[PDB]
RNA sequence: GCUAAACCUAGCCCCAAACCCACUCCACCUUACUACCAGACAACCUUAGCCAAACCAUUUACCCAAAUAAAGUAUAGGCGAUA
RNA sequence: GCUACCUAAGAACAGCUAAAAGAGCACACCCGUCUAUGUAGCAAAAUAGUGGGAAGAUUUAUAGGUAGAGGCGACAAACCUA
RNA sequence: CCUCCGCAUAAGCCUGCGUCAGAUAACAACUGACAAUUAACAGCCCAAUAUCUACAAUCAACCAACAAGUCAUUAUUACCCUCACUGUCAACCCAACACAGGCAUGCUCAUAAGGAAAGGUUAAAAAAAGUAAAAGGAACUCGGCAAAUCUUACCCC
């Protein structure tokens, strides 16, 4: 009906879906953290 | 949405993370048999406190004392000032060899000694 | 004013620095001999002044005092703040130059009925930032004119044509520690028995007590 | 800043002209 | 000790001992009214109640009955001029219930020339009376 | 930027000078004045 | 028992307390070892008293009498720790010949950044545990381009810095005749 | 502190300094001629002659110095005036305030000749350092001055928490070659029969 | 506004300094130096142009051919894109065809 | 008269030369920055497409090792564009 | 982390009829038939009234899975972070 | 005068109307400093080998079924010590907002708890939401839409 309320916060789902470990397990995730430190972003993970 | 810059802490997660995270406190024992915790006097540290009776040293130094140049200690200095007397006197009086070096003071292998040095078990 | 600082939380450490605030004029004065209705201490002060500067004389001091007076007043007329600083103390500068701002001033030295005459000489102690200062008092009796004009150039009081007899006690002081120090005007006596000056042609009122909403 | 000083000179002359027109001397 | 690895222990071995401890503590006056026997301390996050108890019993030689611990959150709500979050350091608090009859109470600490020239000249100064009419009071005429 | 015009002020103020006496925003603004001044000429 | 957390009550309400010079590392070297062990706890008590005092001062919304006292005891304890570290390090280098007193090794992570991986204390070996094997102490080929890019970044930074300082030298040498 | 900081007359950390130079301020920097600390020959308390600028043609004693801006502040020379009283109702009492001076603007002075003489920077035969005068050589000593840490090294008294000089200088060290913890252990007399077992490291 | 109220500082131009008084010297060296050196090797500059004239894409292809191997990845990517755009522009776009 | 307007520094770009990086107090691959236990878990794959050919389907430069010249020649190619 | 579907183990359903119910009236609850307001709105889909179901093919919290040349789909060419 | 709300737990954010000072619909939810939530509550677990485990729930008794259901140990070996660590605040979360929206669970079912529709004045039009209506009672209307009332029968899918 009414949108915008998509993000229902859950910390466990958050860190499992976008955690350091998942990004290090997936080979492409290593490239994610590499591009991110390359650009110089402060938080490499969530 | 969620904040990234704030450092992760036990406060942020659900009950499970709040329990499992830990805030830097180091271990004291273990936990078994229905969340029954048990500490051990062994793992419990023991502060070593001497007596202060007949102790004249004071935390502050008087300005009357003169300046003394730096003397960063080093292995060669310590050996030449401490052990060299014994070595030279035993040389020029009796006889010795690379053996019996534990007499002069030397740990050929660190195991079997309480205070290991590399890796060191003790702290500070 | 420390309660507001406490209540706000602007806590600060005390002023700590090897530097020291150097000045050239002590605040106030040491000794003011009350004028009449109309000694060995001065001699000792003169001896100390001579010890600090052998090239000194009492007989010529009134002439230079008169000169300093007249030139300082001419510098007031002309707004010569630099000369006035050089020849007047920092304690005497404010009371002399505070109220005259936003307006001009006139002063002429017509003549001197009686010659300026020393009254007393005083000397300071060693416990003044490790320095000393010497003071002199001189009675002066002359005739001058004064007329002020405000921002808009209209006369406040006084007349430039008609002089008026005047008698005052000028106080000079000098820093004897430095070589560059010179005598400069510091303060005045303004004794009580002295008469009041001429009032202003304008009339004036004053506000009564501001009755907080309760009769009294 | 827009470099150059010829325009600044031209504008200084304009300004002094305006100043004289505003408070002309006797 | 803080920022120091401990030697790992396995059963049947020596006992860990500290000689030059690094833990520092701060007695503090409380905001909430605690009883007479209670004391409070501000300490790091690494310490614990048992080793703090040994600390007190050994170094300062005071009998200790019980200890509780708490963690306080430094507010990260502050923001600098760059709009960056500023966090105050978190800190642990210890509440020590004393032994039989100590009955401790945090005492009071703070119960009780250029300036000379300044106040001298200030009290020498006289307020310009209104009858003068905003005239300089320096001249005699 | 290596070449930038600095005399825009003057080269437009000549037009505004010729259009000083007009009414409305024409006398003040330029693009409203240019379309009018050339028309006046 | 508890008053040692506070200075002499004579000092209470005083704005400036007397304080002597700090400790010298040379002096601590010259002294014995158990003397240092005792002085450690002495300085501990002093520093605790000072911290309590400054915290109470912040609470009462006032400054502390002698702040330099704090940094004095601080760098004194630092000199003590430094001397003891020097002694134990010289001893280790005499016996074995190790400089850091904590085993480790240069190792290449997944990101290609070579780092001094230090060792933790473990009960079972690395070939039997399962957590340690997941750390994946090696990098893959695709990391080469990213490494090249960080190298390019460092090069640009150094070049900007050196060009900056050259231009500064040039401008002030131009300005001043010399 | 931030880059390109401005070292004004006030020191860092003071209330006036933090009011003048907040964290967010970004003003133009200051250009100064390079002056190596070895080439530096201007210390506080030394007599200095000024011959240009305001109040030119005089000499005096340096109040202090700023090595960053190459400034020297001298007592009562090159002085303007400022009020210090509360301006709310009180007018504000005047006081003279000094201005800084550059090393190229100022020249040192010979004690006996008391004239402006430039300087050479030599090593005396005995070492380790000497500052010498111009054409007619005079050895200029360094001024004497109260350090900030110790108010008086001569008129100093040993407090309770201050240790005596004889006890501070007396040494009791013994190169026993042994560990601190072991030494303290036999000092206590305690013992421990249990032996530390080996553990893995990785 | 673009104009500035105050004048700028005067530009000091020492028309007699080292290189302004030395300018152009050793340029005919090839002509009246018995042809030991040509002026093309005399100039100071990049390696992909020392006595060479050329337009944009010529310079780009030359510098990738010569110093392209030493080039950073991002610079070489931007340069390849540049030569691609310039090729297709000069060859497909414009008048006169 | 206000709102405003003006500044010249920070620094940056292009070249050349030269090869460059990592507390060694603690922590960080489990949910990264978390003192401490039995898993057998490991990578080596043509780039394609837009576009041009006035459609599109074969085809359409993108480097891999001396700058210039030979040479835009020999050649290839819905023998067309083009290479 | 919305949504479509599924997986693991959980929770909710008063009262009145019938007294068996993919039954009825009807709370909570789910949905959204009709009307009006609103349309830069309280709201990037709501408010008020009225309505269908409300022990089931029900509703729902938690974690996991299905990823685009695709998934899912009681095919509306639906849904897959407005 | 309202309460179809409240209280707390969970999930979620993280100090976000507690003390002190300040200037800045109204000027505290804005800034600087100060203090804070104390575990018994809830997380943070189980030595191995082999081995055992046909018989739902529905007050579980009867009857009554079908969609066939949520729970147990045993023999041996080894087994000293002990309660440490972590969350504990708030007027709070997802919707760009102090958003009339959305939100699981236990008790309260009208509240012992929580709240305030009106800034003040006049009572013009038009507009929204209600209330009442003479006689007629669908003749309005595409259509009994809406409102009112409590009502019959028949067709297509
Ligand atoms: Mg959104
Ligand atoms: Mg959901
Ligand atoms: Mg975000
Ligand atoms: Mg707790
Ligand atoms: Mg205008
Ligand atoms: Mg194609
Ligand atoms: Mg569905
Ligand atoms: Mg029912
Ligand atoms: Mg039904
Ligand atoms: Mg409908
Ligand atoms: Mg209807
Ligand atoms: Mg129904
Ligand atoms: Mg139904
Ligand atoms: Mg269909
Ligand atoms: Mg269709
Ligand atoms: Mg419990
Ligand atoms: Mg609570
Ligand atoms: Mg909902
Ligand atoms: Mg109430
Ligand atoms: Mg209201
Ligand atoms: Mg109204
Ligand atoms: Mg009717
Ligand atoms: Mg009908
Ligand atoms: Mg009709
Ligand atoms: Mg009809
Ligand atoms: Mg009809």
């Amino acid at each position: 009906k009414a949108r915008g309320n998509e993000y229902q916060p859950s910390n466990i789902k958050r860190k499992n879906k976008h955690g350091w470990v998942r990004r290090l397990s997936t080979p492409a995730g290593v490239q994610v953290i590499l591009r991110r430190m390359l650009k110089g972003r402060k938080s490499l993970s969530h | 949405g969620a904040d990234r810059m704030s450092k992760w802490t036990s406060k942020r997660g659900p009950r499970s993370f709040r329990g499992r995270k830990g805030r830097g406190a180091k271990g004291i024992g273990f936990l078994t048999s229905g969340w029954r915790f048990v500490q051990i006097k062994e793992m419990v540290p023991e502060f070593v406190v001497p007596d202060l009776t007949g102790f004249k040293l004071k935390p502050y130094v008087s300005y009357l004392a003169p300046e003394s140049e730096e003397t960063p200690l080093t292995a060669a200095q310590l050996f030449s000032e401490a052990v060299a007397p014994a070595i030279e006197k035993d040389f020029k009086d009796g006889t010795f060899d690379p053996d019996n070096l534990e007499k002069y003071g030397f740990e050929p292998t660190q195991e079997g000694k309480l205070f290991q040095l590399y890796p060191r078990n003790f702290l500070r | 004013f420390m309660q507001h600082a406490r209540k706000a939380g602007l806590v600060i450490p005390p002023e700590k620095s090897d530097r020291s605030i150097h000045l050239a004029c002590t605040a106030g004065i040491f000794d003011a001999y009350v004028p009449p209705e109309g000694t060995m201490a001065s001699q000792v002060s003169i001896r100390r002044i001579k010890d600090y500067d052998a090239n000194f004389k009492i007989k010529d001091f009134p002439e230079k005092a008169k000169d300093i007076f007249i030139e300082a007043h001419l510098c007031l007329n002309n707004s010569d703040h630099d000369r006035l600083h050089t020849l007047v103390t920092e304690h005497c500068f404010p009371d002399m130059t505070w109220d005259i701002k936003y307006k001009t001033v006139r002063w002429s030295f017509v003549e001197s009925l009686e010659p300026s005459h020393v009254v007393q000489v005083r000397c300071s102690s060693m416990m003044n930032q490790g320095n000393v200062y010497g003071q002199i008092t001189v009675r002066m009796h002359t005739r001058q004119t004064l007329a002020i004009y405000d921002r808009f150039g209209r006369l406040m009081y006084g007349q430039e044509d008609v002089p008026k007899d005047v008698l005052e006690y000028v106080v000079f002081e000098k820093q004897l520690t430095n070589p560059y120090g010179s005598w400069r005007m510091h303060t005045k006596i303004v004794p009580p028995w002295a008469p009041p000056k001429q009032p202003i042609l304008k009339t004036v009122m004053i506000p009564g007590p501001q009755l907080k909403p309760e009769e009294e | 800043v827009k470099k150059g000083f010829r325009a600044a000179f031209r504008f200084q002359k304009e300004l002094e002209r305006q100043r004289l027109l505003r408070c002309p001397p006797p | 000790a803080r920022n120091v690895v401990y030697p790992l222990y396995r059963l049947g071995g020596p006992q860990l001992r500290v000689f030059r401890t690094n833990f520092f503590i701060q007695l503090v006056r409380p905001g909430v009214a605690q009883p007479e026997d209670t004391v409070q301390f501000r300490i790091p996050m690494e310490m614990t109640r048992v080793d703090l108890r040994n600390y007190l019993e050994g170094i300062y030689n005071v009998p200790v009955a019980a200890v509780r611990t708490r963690v306080q959150h430094g507010s990260n709500k502050r923001r600098d001029h760059r709009n960056v979050r500023i966090k105050k350091p978190d800190y642990k608090v210890a509440y020590v219930q004393l032994a039989h009859g100590q009955t401790f109470t945090f005492p009071d600490l703070f119960p009780e020339d250029l300036y000379s020239m300044l106040e001298e000249e200030r009290q020498q100064r006289q307020s310009s009376d209104p009858r003068r009419g905003g005239v300089p009071s320096w001249f005699g005429l | 930027l290596r070449n930038r015009v600095t005399d825009r002020y003057f080269r437009i103020q000549e037009v505004l000078k010729h259009a000083r006496h007009f009414r409305g925003r024409k006398n003040r603004c330029y693009r409203l004045a240019v379309r009018t001044v050339i028309r006046a000429f | 028992g508890l008053e040692e957390f506070f200075d002499d009550p004579k000092n209470w309400g005083q704005e400036k307390v007397k304080s002597g010079a700090a400790w010298t590392c040379q002096q601590l070297r010259n002294k014995s070892n158990e003397d240092l062990h005792k002085l450690w706890y002495v300085l501990l008590k002093e520093r605790n008293m000072l911290l309590t005092l400054e915290q109470e001062a912040k609470r009462q919304r006032l400054p502390m009498p002698s702040p330099e006292r704090l940094d004095k005891v601080v760098d004194s304890m630092d000199a003590l720790d430094k001397v003891v570290q020097e002694r134990e390090d010289a001893l280790r280098l005499l016996q074995t010949g190790q400089e850091r007193a904590r085993p480790g090794a240069w190792r290449r992570d997944i990101f290609g950044r070579i780092i001094w991986h230090k060792f933790k204390q473990w009960v079972i070996p690395w070939h039997l545990n399962k957590r340690y094997n997941r750390k994946r102490f090696f990098a893959l080929p695709y990391v080469d381009h990213f490494l090249r890019l960080e190298r390019e970044k460092r090069a640009r930074i150094k070049a900007r810095k050196e060009n900056l300082e050259r231009k500064k030298a040039k401008i002030l040498l131009k300005k001043f005749p010399h | 502190l931030p880059p390109h900081y401005r070292y004004g007359m006030s020191p860092p950390g003071s209330v006036a300094d933090k009011r003048k130079n907040p964290p967010w301020i970004r003003r133009r920097p200051v250009v100064v001629e390079p002056i190596s600390d070895e080439d530096w020959y201007l210390f506080c308390g030394d007599t200095v002659e000024i011959l240009e600028g305001k109040d030119a043609g005089k000499q005096g004693k340096v109040v202090q110095v700023i090595r960053q801006r190459n400034w020297v502040v001298v007592g009562g020379l090159n002085t303007h005036y400022r009020y210090i009283g509360k301006t709310m109702d009180y007018r504000g009492t005047m006081i003279p305030s000094e201005a800084p001076l550059l090393h190229r603007q100022v020249k040192l002075v010979d004690p006996m000749d008391r004239k402006p003489t430039e300087i050479e920077w030599r090593f005396t035969e005995a070492g380790e350092r000497v500052r010498v005068s111009t054409r007619s050589g005079r050895i200029i000593p360094k001024p004497e001055f109260p350090r900030a840490d110790g108010i008086v090294p001569e008129t100093w008294i040993d407090g309770p928490k201050d240790t005596s000089v004889e006890d501070a200088l007396e040494r009791t060290y013994v190169p026993c070659l042994k560990t601190l913890q072991e030494e303290v252990m036999e000092a206590m007399g305690i013992k421990e029969t249990r032996k530390y077992k080996k553990v893995y490291w990785y | 506004i673009g104009i500035r109220l105050t004048l700028p500082p005067p530009k000091v131009v020492d028309r007699w300094n080292e290189k302004r008084a030395m300018f152009g010297v050793y340029d005919n060296i090839g002509i009246l130096g018995n042809f030991e050196k040509h002026p093309k090797e005399l100039i100071r500059g990049p390696i992909w142009l020392r006595g060479w004239k050329g337009n944009e894409l010529q310079r780009c292809i030359r510098k990738r051919k010569m110093v392209g191997s030493r080039m950073f990845a991002d610079d070489l990517h931007n340069l390849n894109k540049r030569i691609r755009y310039l090729y297709k522009h000069f060859n497909r776009h414009g008048k006169f065809r």
